[PDB]
């Protein structure tokens, strides 16, 4: 009983050991993997990806606020916007075989 | 597993996968480092 | 009982050892996390948030 | 130990730890570098064709 008490309080000793070297390990490679520039460095990138995402949720928050306020126009409106659009369309299609033919005659 | 990862993140990205060209416009990092590389190798180049 | 007690003694004698390295290793696990925190270390300036904002 | 080493011994690699710091902190100072490297290799191409 003697003997398999001692066994077992090395193995409680020795675990901590490598548990520990584990995170010697982490600690070690967590402070050589940033320096004192590449904290501030990628502070600033925290800072960058910041006010470029700032502005570009602020246009799709237009964007969507420009849609909404053609949304409460009403479905008559809709069925313009999807008559318009198929005019221009065509128009577009028309006007890009214009400008093809221009461009062969020259 | 994870310290396995831990060791693979310093070892090759250190923020350099986290850039485009539409941030920092003029010219994005692997541009750099290619720029870097032509230079590099052509002082290595010229040193032989 | 011979052979079992052999083993419990070098276990025995590697208690000191063991017990000694681990407080050096738990400076040194003091060290590198003041190393750490002098820098200011958070989850902001790692990898994965710069990775995930610049792909958002 | 494999990893620490090869970033001791090789330069480049330690250069590739400031590529970003200086390009994401003070863009100038990695373009001035950069422009630097380059004239320094026309200076010495220029040297070595003469």
């Amino acid at each position: 009983s003697e003997l398999d008490r001692i066994n077992a309080q090395y193995l409680e000793v020795k675990c901590g050991a490598m548990i520990l070297k584990l995170r010697m390990e982490e600690l070690k490679i967590l402070s050589d993997t940033y320096t004192v520039e590449k904290v501030e460095v990628h502070r600033l990138i925290r800072d960058r990806l910041e006010g470029a995402i700032h502005l570009q949720e602020q246009d799709m928050e237009n964007s969507r606020q420009v849609l909404n306020s053609y949304e409460v126009l009403g479905e008559e409106f809709d069925r313009l916007v999807k008559e318009y659009t198929v005019l221009k369309q065509a128009t577009e299609n028309k006007r890009w075989a214009l400008q093809e033919f221009s461009k062969v005659y020259r | 597993p994870e310290l396995q990862g831990i060791v693979g993140d310093w070892w090759e990205q250190p923020g350099q996968a986290a850039l485009s060209e539409e941030l920092c416009q003029g010219l994005s990092l692997p541009q750099w480092r290619l720029r870097w590389v032509q230079a590099q190798g052509a002082l290595q180049k010229l040193c032989s | 009982l011979s052979t079992e007690r052999a083993k419990v003694d070098n276990r025995r004698q590697n208690m000191d050892f063991l017990k000694a390295k681990s407080e050096e290793f738990r400076f040194g696990i003091k060290a590198a996390e003041e190393q750490l925190s002098a820098r200011g270390m958070d989850a902001s300036l790692s990898h994965q948030s710069l990775v995930a904002l610049s792909e958002k | 130990k494999t990893k620490r080493k090869t970033l001791a011994n090789n330069k480049l690699h330690q250069m590739e730890r400031e590529f970003y710091v200086y390009f994401l902190k003070d863009e100038d100072y990695l373009k001035d570098i950069v422009e630097n490297l380059e004239t320094q290799s026309k200076i010495k191409a220029v040297s070595l064709e003469d």
